[PDB]
């Protein structure tokens, strides 16, 4: 039971996915071809959560790779851990999207999505008790954004009682990365608000800040960014794969993190984040870890959480630790700075812990924040949208594929309503 | 796969194409005879192993293509890809179109169809002509029109030789260019335009060369083309397919003209007196004189900009550079576009030919720009045309082959409309 | 408990700091990388007073290095004990101060001080019970003087119930060492009078006299001067780190040494001070030690204490000694020369003693004097100030950064009032 | 880090710069081709490893820079750092300024900007010109003015070739110098001035050389420059950054002129007939004839003095020396400044070039001095100017290119004001 089906969509989604599968492989003692070389029975206890088993003690990611844009997935295939994936789980088309949500969601994507659905259905049958679907995509592209949304819609329709979580790479609002990005992001957000249970919002600006300010690093590559994302992802599902004291789960996190159904946009983080060079200068106390977790500079969304109240926060620890220390730390944090946590929810925090630290660390932790401050992100996107749409700039590319003006307007309206709702709890 | 065809038409176009093919041969390891991974985007996979390109080579002038047919890059080409006729238009729009071209065009179309029949996902075309030259303006327009009927969903990108304001070559360009604009407009998607005066200026300052040729120019153009295309062929951090240059560059469906500019374009001498960092390259890209047309871009708001970084490139640095650019007060941008920049970062660097002056660089960029600042040139062209046409200079030649004069008027009206649109955009 | 946070500011402050950390390291059995190699449990009992502990029995100075002037701190880093410091505790800017207090206190320093404050706050959280802050800087520079004062202001504001002590290198009034020195010194003194609990006033002239007249030495380097300072510094805090009979403490010393709140400017000394060559010519009796301590030529401020009365004096001894001998010695000193101790305070002296002599010595002692004679120092500075300011010489450099004439005047006034107050008790 | 750029302008400036660069190469281990720790203050870190300086090299005279471009210290320089034009001003202030210089100046500014773009903390500039020479006086003034607009907070130090009272070179110096003073004054921070007569005197007495050249002079100047700058680059007991020479030397914001003097400047012969102790060096520094201008400093109170000790130096000794100096009755000081001396002590000693006469010394000093004693020279200059101008000598040349004569009057007024200020200071 507790089995998860993974989907990766578009270029970004595929790239992050590759890293994710490397990291999970490492964690579960799977070598690049798919053989197990672990020394602990803990490693295989719940290996089924991510991997199917095949003849000859072969383990295969329960993973589907989708891209209308071909060649990105060819790179994945050519890569080191590319050989672990099932060839029949590569679903790809013969035309790009030109960063066009409409082509991903309405036309080109609609032609490919049937295949993906078929594969998903097949995957679902090998679940004893399907926990849900985990998606990796990007907002600002065409495939991950449009087709990702399309696929999500379909899957929710077919499996409405299973959990739908998305790790979505959003724009960097201070320095935007395509021209039609705002249009795409706005169109996707509309779909995600309605058709997912949780969305982890990751932005490259924040990642770079983390790399530079916190980790004291330079020359960071997309690979490194993917690594960081993958670590958070793995952290999220640790309690489904392994033992512990308080064990989390997807819906458990959703239960503690989503106090109103539409407010399900999270800012993920990891701790510790210090330099590789200056290792010995610091040590691993639970208080230090929590400090790292909670500090704005260590978050991977493009907000100052200090410009808003936390509705709820989930901390997931790995390593054998004093629960007293944990709880007391949380309490102290709440007491000292009660203004940053909304006063209408007693005990805004949540703890979970797993007796199994990942590779090097003795103590690691994953942060999941739901703050009213995230309104800023949406607000800026809506500002961007309006400036263009009021002049109908770039709109012909979308109307040409059968999209209507009214839809755009409605999407904007929904985005604004989201912002308003967030402001309510601020 | 992302697998496509090119079109090289008229003397100039053919020349450019030669250079392009040479560059491609260098890049993908192919020897001039066809002997040696992802090359196959252009070079449709072959019988006995020896690779053959997918390019439409057309010239109603025999001479240039005849030269090609006895060159080094010779057996590489298919006999049919290269096309021949009899005589030039002689800068006569009413011969590429209407009279003489409506004869060969069918053959060209057939060839194109055949080429398409090898694609498993034809992402579109690349077209090389001249806003000015008689063959490659009328004829090319005609071809584009034909393609529009036979391939509605497929992108048709154009590489264009706009005539510089002051300098000239043949003194009927103002007619021809305008005519081309009138009949290209609605059938092409994108028209990447490069002047020659600008290039010469660049050569004098940046490359430290004061005795240029056409060959050098062609090589430079080819470099730009390579930069544009490399995401189709090789791997990358971020891959820009041909169809992105529609959607990240055409804010409205008549504004089809971007300026194509390259950096670093510096020789070996004071390359070693330089760092050649990402930020510096970016800065160079947005400077006025390094642009490959004659606009003062400070006189005109940017609509959409698109950058194609190649080689040893860390995205963080790129982001920083872009932020810096955004910060600058002189690099103006429109009221209606916040996300002004589109970025492509490709793990393969550019590759340098023997004879090509531009030295080996670990990192390089090609920039594509839409602005109200292109409108100045258009206005100048219009003015030239109007001055010519009022005294009915050389009108009887075009009219004497097969044309209405009202066509000219229509073209002028179209230009005016375009200008108005640009003004509106600026507002 | 009893934990101290160290800040070093400016060039001088950093250089002295390096020496101080070497000496403390030696004392606590810490090797240059940060490993413990002591043979006594006494050494680690209260190691927490100066050092934080990290993974792998690593000990890290609770020390912050600040300089707007970069490169001086790079030298520190390059140095032998440079590797013990936490890289994240180096706070530096990209512009010098040109020996300009205004740039340190108002403009350039204000831009950097936030970082320093943040680090200080972080440091404070690892105190069980923070004793206070210990600063090393110079008056006459821009960073140590201006920015040091700025930082002190901030820290007092945030931790007004913890002790603020500064080891401040002042000018040598007979041969001054910059041109704007008087301006800087005067500006700093104003701030320090109001925002610190104790300031140890060290002057290079006195040090050189000590080296030459007393220690019989020549070719003395800044290193050697730093050594002397460091020894006094370490002596000051010995009773927080180690056992003894009568144990001192920061506030205890302040309680006995500051009879009026603003009179908190001390003349530090060390004893014994005799030649290295002529060692055997003398021996270590408590009387001899006290003689050395009390003799004007052995003090490190630029006064003749014989030209004023002692308000109060603290002597801190190290070594196992006869308390009878100590007390009786003190009594004899007071009786014989009662005119040099103000008669309105019965028992002007104070003794403290620690059972633990530093490295070589069997018996060592640190002297802390509060004499009315120190008026001389301030008086000369005010004279210097007035001669320049009445012609507004060099003033444009300061007004250009937003400082006002009135401020200067007020600073002078305060200095004069200080002098007057000192004269009162003379 | 404390990382900065230099400017070398006009013939003389360029010559000085060559010497400076040679000295730097010696010091930091760099070979004339760029091959070899803290060098990078000037030599902005480079691509393939070979170091390239940060200096603005400008001459409207082609010849001097052409010589440099075919010298030994050749590839070291970037092509662009060295700038060229066409013809001299010919000691004509109204050509560096106004007419011909307003053309090149933009280019120079651009270069400077580019150089700045590499700094992570640009502490300022060093400028080399001539109170006299036509290019490096008008042009330099113009440049400084421009810099003032584009870099308000950054220090701009100048190294200046004041003309000696008795000796002369070109007989329009009195105009040019005055003009420079008028237009430099408010845009520079510090102007380190060295005569030539004084240098010659020093050579005759101290170095025991009676057949000098310009080369020797240049080397001497470079030594001084090195002494000034070494605290930026190498470690030290006490580090004097460029911005200290504002604040420990400019008592009022028009008095921007210090005298730059060096010791020990004694050859190998009666070096071994000498101790060369710190005190002795200090004494030498304050003696009249060892100064590098023609003032009798005993006729003038010292305002601010600044000393930069290099090598094997114990601060105690320095302090003692300073005390001794203070004690002396003849070394006069102002009523309003007690803390007259500013000290920098640097662990790295000076380094001696092959050909440079000054032998190897474990310890050496450079002194910088502001006094009322500089005013004598100024007065003399003013007198010269007045004598020239009343009969309208050569005024039509400057006026004939683009000037008002009232400018001259203004300059004279400014000089008078300066004199008055000096007098007041003395009081
Ligand atoms: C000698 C030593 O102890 O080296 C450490 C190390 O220096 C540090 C700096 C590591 C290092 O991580 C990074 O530098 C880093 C690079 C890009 C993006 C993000 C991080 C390390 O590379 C990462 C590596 O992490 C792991 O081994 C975890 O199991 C981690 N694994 C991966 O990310 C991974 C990397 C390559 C291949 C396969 C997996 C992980 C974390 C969460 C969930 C699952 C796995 C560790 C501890 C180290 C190195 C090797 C230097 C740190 O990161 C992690 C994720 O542990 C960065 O801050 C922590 C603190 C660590 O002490
Ligand atoms: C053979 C022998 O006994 O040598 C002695 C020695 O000759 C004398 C002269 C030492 C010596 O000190 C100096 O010469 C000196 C040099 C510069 C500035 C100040 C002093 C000695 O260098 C200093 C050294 O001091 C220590 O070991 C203390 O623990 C001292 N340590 C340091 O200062 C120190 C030096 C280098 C590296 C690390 C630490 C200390 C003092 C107070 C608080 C903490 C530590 C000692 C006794 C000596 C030598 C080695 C010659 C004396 O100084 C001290 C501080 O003990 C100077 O007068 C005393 C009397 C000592 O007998
Ligand atoms: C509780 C939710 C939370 C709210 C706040 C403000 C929290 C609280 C504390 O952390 C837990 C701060 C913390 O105790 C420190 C002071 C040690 C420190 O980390 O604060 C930051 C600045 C602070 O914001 C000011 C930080 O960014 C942050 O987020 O702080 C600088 C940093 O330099 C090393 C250090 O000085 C937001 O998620
Ligand atoms: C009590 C506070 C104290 C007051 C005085 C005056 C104290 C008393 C005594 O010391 C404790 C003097 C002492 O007993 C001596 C005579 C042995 C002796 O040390 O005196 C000094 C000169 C004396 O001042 C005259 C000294 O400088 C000093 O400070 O003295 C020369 C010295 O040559 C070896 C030696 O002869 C000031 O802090
Ligand atoms: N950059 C570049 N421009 C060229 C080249 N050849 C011609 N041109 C330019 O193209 C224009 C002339 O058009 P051509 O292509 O020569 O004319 P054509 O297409 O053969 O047409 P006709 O000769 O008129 O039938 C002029 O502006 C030339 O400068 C070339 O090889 N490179
Ligand atoms: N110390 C020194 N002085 C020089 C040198 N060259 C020229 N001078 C002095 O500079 C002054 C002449 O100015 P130059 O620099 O030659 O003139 P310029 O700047 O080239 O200006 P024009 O030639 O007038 O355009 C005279 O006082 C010379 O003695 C040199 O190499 N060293
Ligand atoms: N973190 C991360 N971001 C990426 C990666 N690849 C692309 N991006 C970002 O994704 C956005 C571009 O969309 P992309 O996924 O490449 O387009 P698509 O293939 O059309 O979906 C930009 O914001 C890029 O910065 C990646 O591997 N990691
Ligand atoms: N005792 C001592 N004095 C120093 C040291 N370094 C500089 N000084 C003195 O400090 C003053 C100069 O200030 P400094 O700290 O170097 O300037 P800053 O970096 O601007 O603060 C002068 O009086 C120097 O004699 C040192 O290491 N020890
Ligand atoms: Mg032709
Ligand atoms: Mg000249």
């Amino acid at each position: 039971m507790r089995e998860i089906v993974h989907i990766q969509a578009g270029q970004c989604g595929n790239q992050i996915g590759a890293k994710f599968w490397e990291v999970i492989s490492d964690e579960h003692g799977i070598d690049p071809t798919g053989s197990y070389h672990g020394d602990s029975d803990l490693q295989l206890e719940r290996i089924n959560v991510y991997y199917n088993e095949a003849a000859g003690n072969k383990y295969v990611p329960r993973a589907i790779l989708v891209d209308l844009e071909p060649g990105t997935m060819d790179s994945v295939r050519s890569g080191p851990f590319g050989q672990i994936f099932r060839p029949d789980n590569f679903v790809f088309g013969q035309s790009g999207a030109g960063n066009n949500w409409a082509k991903g969601h309405y036309t080109e994507g609609a032609e490919l999505v049937d295949s993906v659905l078929d594969v998903v259905r097949k995957e679902s049958e090998s679940c004893d008790c399907l926990q849900g679907f985990q998606l990796t995509h990007s907002l600002g592209g065409g495939t991950g954004s449009g087709m990702g949304t399309l696929l999500i819609s379909k899957i929710r329709e077919e499996y409405p009682d299973r959990i739908m979580n998305t790790f979505s790479v959003v724009p960097s609002p201070k320095v935007s990365d395509t021209v039609v990005e705002p249009y795409n992001a706005t169109l996707s957000v509309h779909q995600l608000v309605e058709n997912t249970d949780e969305t982890y919002c990751i932005d490259n600006e924040a990642l770079y800040d983390i790399c530079f300010r916190t980790l004291k690093l330079t020359t960071p590559t997309y690979g490194d960014l993917n690594h960081l994302v993958s670590a958070t992802m793995s952290g999220v599902t640790t309690c489904l794969r392994f033992p512990g004291q308080l064990n989390a789960d997807l819906r458990k996190l959703a239960v503690n993190m989503v106090p109103f159904p539409r407010l399900h946009f999270f800012m993920p983080g990891f701790a510790p984040l210090t330099s590789r060079g200056s290792q010995q200068y610091r040590a691993l106390t639970v208080p230090e870890l929590t400090q790292q977790m909670f500090d704005a500079k260590n978050m991977m969304a493009a907000c100052d959480p200090r410009h808003g109240r936390y509705l709820t926060v989930a901390a997931v620890f790995r390593g054998r630790m004093s629960m007293k220390e944990v709880d007391e730390q949380m309490l102290n944090v709440q007491n000292k700075n009660s203004s940053y946590f909304v006063e209408w929810i007693p005990n805004n925090v949540k703890t979970a812990v797993c007796d199994i630290p990942p590779r090097g660390l003795k103590m690691s932790a994953t942060f999941i924040g739901n703050s009213t401050a995230i309104q800023e992100l949406f607000k800026r996107i809506s500002e961007q949208f309006t400036a263009m749409f009021r002049r109908k700039a770039f709109l012909h590319w979308y109307t040409g594929e059968g999209m209507d003006e009214m839809e755009f307007t409605e999407a904007e309206s929904n985005m604004n309503d989201l912002v308003s709702e967030y402001q309510q709890y601020q | 796969m992302r697998e496509c065809i090119s079109i090289h038409v008229g003397q100039a176009g053919v020349q450019i194409g030669n250079a392009c093919w040479e560059l491609y041969c260098l890049e993908h390891g192919i020897q001039p005879d066809g002997q040696m991974d992802s090359f196959n985007t252009f070079f449709s996979e072959t019988g006995a192993g020896k690779h053959v390109p997918r390019a439409v080579f057309v010239d109603l002038e025999p001479t240039v293509i005849d030269e090609v047919r006895t060159g080094t890059y010779r057996q590489l080409f298919h006999p049919e890809q290269l096309i021949t006729g009899k005589e030039d238009a002689a800068n006569n729009y009413a011969r590429g179109h209407y009279t003489i071209g409506k004869e060969i065009i069918d053959l060209v179309l057939d060839r194109i169809r055949k080429l398409a029949d090898q694609c498993t996902g034809l992402q579109g075309f690349l077209v090389f002509h001249s806003f000015g030259g008689g063959t490659g303006s009328g004829f090319t327009s005609l071809l584009m029109e034909r393609l529009s009927v036979d391939y509605g969903k497929k992108s048709k990108l154009e590489f264009s030789i706009y005539p510089a304001p002051q300098v000239s070559t043949a003194v009927v360009e103002p007619y021809n260019s305008i005519l081309t604009t009138h009949t290209t407009l609605e059938h092409s998607d994108c028209a990447f335009m490069v002047d020659n005066e600008a290039i010469y200026d660049i050569c004098r300052r940046n490359l430290d060369i004061e005795r240029p040729t056409y060959t050098n120019l062609n090589r430079l153009i080819s470099q730009i083309v390579s930069s544009i295309t490399a995401s189709l062929r090789f791997d990358g951090a971020l891959n820009v397919d041909l169809t992105e240059f529609q959607t990240n560059l055409v804010p409205y469906p008549r504004i089809h003209f971007p300026l194509a500019t390259y950096a670093p374009v510096i020789s070996a001498e004071k390359a070693y007196h330089e760092q050649l960092s990402v930020a510096e390259i970016t800065n160079a890209c947005f400077e006025p004189a390094n642009q490959m047309v004659k606009c003062d871009p400070r006189h005109g708001k940017y609509m959409a900009c698109c950058l194609l970084y190649r080689g040893d490139v860390v995205p963080k640095d790129v982001n920083a550079a872009i932020a810096t650019i955004k910060t600058k007060r002189t690099i103006q941008f429109v009221d209606w576009c916040p996300t002004g920049f589109k970025v492509g970062i490709n793990y393969q660097p550019p590759t340098v030919v023997p004879g090509g002056d531009l030295a080996k660089v670990q990192r390089a960029v090609c920039m594509l720009s839409n602005t109200t600042a292109i409108a100045e040139a258009w206005a100048r062209l219009d003015h030239k045309f109007d001055l010519m046409y009022a005294k009915r200079a050389f009108v009887h030649w075009y009219v004497g082959e097969g044309m209405e004069e009202g066509e000219f008027s229509e073209a002028r009206e179209d230009m005016a409309a375009l200008e108005k649109d640009y003004e509106e955009v600026g507002v």
